[PDB]
RNA sequence: UGGCUCUGCCAACGCUACGGCUUGGCGGGCUUAGGUGGGGUUCGGCAAAACGUCGAUUACUGAAAAUGGAAAGGCGGGGCCGACUU
RNA sequence: AUCACCU
């Protein structure tokens, strides 16, 4: 769209120095972080321009994956680099980005 | 070894068994839906059939009866018994048996019959093979041999499960059922060879050659050993025969003279090939038909390592 | 419940799996990476499973816990160390068991 | 015990896992063995060749022959991939007795996966 | 057409693929998937115009605004700073282009 | 058409060392190369598998992306330019494909 | 596995937000089993040990063999020392 | 028996 990438550029610029942080050792996670957080505004503005909720749901499995990509940064990747903290605000800013992306789903499944 | 033996469900669900028994199990199944559905989650299955079998809880599945067939984790259990109880009973057989066991196995068998035809130059020879063994092994006096081996109480329960202790009748289809028929003929080959003291023989499964240097001898060490293994074994002797080493000795798919030795295998090949061209006809129904003809009259062969060929080429 | 739960038993999979599949020297490095791939990877058909009630997307979730399996079979079956050892196939196995009987209960419950 | 029972079990996918997982226990090595360099076209050739199970056991998980049809895709992308790594990987990647021995292990992957495409296309 | 848009997108490319080699390093994901975004949205155009499902265009715009995203992200990407701000918006000229393009053969099709 | 599959493999029998020689440098581009180069017998093996013209299209857009990274990876500067004669030797050899392509596609629209 | 979200040096496709970055060197670190099909069988000795079996799930130890447990001894040959031959 | 595959 425009405004669910707007508020999804918050959650990179607060992930991505968190995918950042994560040490060499964990590089190959972040690849995939980075390819789930920067790879999801693939899929919200393929969502944006392919008004099918195919890849809206597919930019809500994004979200959902990004999500789990907190959890997986805080704790299972071991050496947690999300800190519990960054996750909750993460996960605030997912979740506003969520807001918009369930709000959107809302929006194309009108009928 | 050392007698006893009371504590090999502890070795038979020593994954490092319970793999080998995973691994034997497989090996050459590894396309059959029981080995790819097991290989999925193989070594939680494994975790789960060390746990089923360390905890006795193990039940075989119901045999499928076409020969019956079993389960993976079924035959995984009968290839964990029979990697701990397997050396256990074949360790008590005389040498002189042939069968179901990898060192001492169907070739080395019509070479020991030849081998002890050229030497002592027998005049004489006994075949007395067994009739239904597996579908008359007493299943009963067979623990009785299974279980002064064994001695392990859970052990015991497991050979009781894979082959309950009641009936009339090992399955044939099965790892346990091989063993045990070798275990359970042995107490023949222990009725030639200690009493009896019949030196000269061989046996694999059901067919008992007994090669002796004198003709009606082995026609007396046949009687005792239709006589007792009636009376202690319930295995009806089928055919036998004491014929001069001259008729050859129709031994484990040859015919074994001293000095030649003509694979007379046709009965089997006649029977591989019906087998296989039912199958590959659609007719596996009249297949069950011959099978059970075949089973009675030259599976007296011990040619049933080949009805399981059979029962994987084909279905 | 369902896909959160399975996620959840999940997370140990990847609790267990992804240093595993970290370990994983780079000679093996496309054998990590589509480790990974498909064990970080596998939260998204876990993710569109339950996003979409579909019950395809639950047997893409088995197929890429199936495709999680094989990567213990054949990480076990790489060559240079040895990636996987089989106590670590195993304990990976009984994991992905669990997702596989949760997946299997949300695919008999979908069914 | 029951043999831990993954969903949508399917004989084909399974089977032909089970044989292309020689496929790959073949060809990995010497997808591994592959020079520092050259290793783009191992990236996708182990892409291709250890992605390849991925594509198969999809196939069983799903019903969709698309998905058949996607792993005979890929089967004939991992039969190009023994080509390139024979002949076109410029030192050698695959031998001929390499691919010789490659081609036999995907032929019978094809023919599994030919089979179970023809079970499920009736 | 898929040739006017790829050649227009080549200054986007020949543009961002020496910038897009500049990210750092640390970086790297970013760079690889901005180069991947960069490089392989030609491959959405030349799908885009070989094919034509307007579906296929649609995602050779998201590709485009990814790319813009990409800028907008690489810029203010973190502390080894990647594509100036300079850069985005010169790229965002050009990207501009096939924007226009891109979009005026989407309208076309439509 | 699987004679594709073997002029398109001497698109890669050229265009392949072309490709290992890109250098790290341009290794982004050089996996996308290898992965348009390579990945393009994928896409005339998906063909020959669903005459369905469109995934010859797909084929022809990925010979037509193989003919950009021919024109990119000319214009990449330094030694690592595809030499001229190597964009003109390739498109010479790409465009033998795209004409056996060019009879695909039109083999199979023309029923 | 051409790596490294990896440095130090250095240089320039470059690109700099002027810091660097990139990128190249240049060092350094980190990096038998399985699949698929379908005559040593010699002659001798010891038969001691071992091995097997019966003894024996015995005696025994211990309420109880309780998933402890022999042995003498018998029976073997499977075993052994040898020759030859393999 | 054949096939891989290293000691």
């Amino acid at each position: 769209q425009m405004l669910i990438v707007e508020r999804y550029e918050r959650v990179i610029s607060y992930l991505y120095p968190i995918a950042q942080s994560i040490p060499r050792k964990h590089g190959v996670a972040r690849e995939m972080f980075l390819k789930c957080l920067l790879g999801q505004v693939e899929l919200f503005i393929v969502a944006g321009k392919s008004n099918q909720v195919s890849k809206l749901y597919a930019a809500d499995a994004g979200l959902a994956m990004l999500r789990f990509w907190l959890r997986f940064l805080a704790g299972i990747q071991k050496p947690h680099a999300m800190t519990p903290h960054q996750v909750e605000t993460a996960q605030v800013l997912i979740a506003e980005v969520g807001r918009i992306l369930g709000s959107w789903i809302a929006r194309v499944n009108r009928k | 070894m050392g007698k006893r033996h009371r504590n090999l469900i502890d070795q038979i669900t020593t994954w490092e068994n319970l793999l080998d028994a995973y691994r034997k199990t497989s090996h050459g199944k590894r396309r059959t839906w029981g080995y790819l559905e097991f290989k999925e989650y193989d070594l939680a299955n494994l975790l789960a059939l060390q746990a089923e079998l360390k905890a006795g809880n193990y039940e075989r599945g119901p045999y499928r009866e076409f020969i019956s067939a079993l389960e993976f984790k079924d035959r995984l259990v009968q290839h964990a018994l029979c990697n701990i109880v397997a050396p256990i009973f074949e360790a008590g057989l005389l040498p002189y048996t042939y069968a179901c066991r990898p060192d001492k196995g169907t070739h080395a068998g019509v070479c020991h019959v030849q081998a002890e035809l050229r030497r002592t130059r027998a005049t004489h020879f006994l075949k007395s093979d067994f009739s239904k063994f597996f579908p008359s092994i007493d299943r009963a006096a067979l623990y009785a041999m299974i279980d002064k081996k064994i001695h392990c109480a859970a052990t015991r329960r497991l050979l009781r499960v894979v082959l309950p202790d009641e009936g009339v009748g090992i399955p044939i289809g099965s790892l346990t059922s091989q063993l045990f028929a070798n275990v359970y003929g042995g107490a023949v080959d222990r009725l030639l060879h200690d009493e009896l003291k019949q030196r000269h023989w061989a046996r694999y499964m059901d067919d008992i050659v007994v090669l002796g240097d004198d003709p009606e001898e082995l026609r007396a060490v046949f009687y005792r050993l239709r006589d007792f293994a009636s009376e202690r074994l319930g295995l009806k002797i089928s055919h036998w025969q004491v014929a001069p080493v001259s008729r050859g000795i129709n031994f484990l798919g040859y015919r074994i003279w001293p000095t030649h030795k003509l694979l007379r295998k046709s009965s089997v090949k006649r029977a591989k090939r019906k087998v296989a061209n039912f199958i590959k006809h659609g007719e596996d129904e009249s297949l069950q038909r011959f099978l059970a003809s075949w089973s009675g009259h030259a599976q007296w062969a011990d040619t049933h390592n080949l009805f399981t060929w059979m029962e994987e080429q084909y279905g």
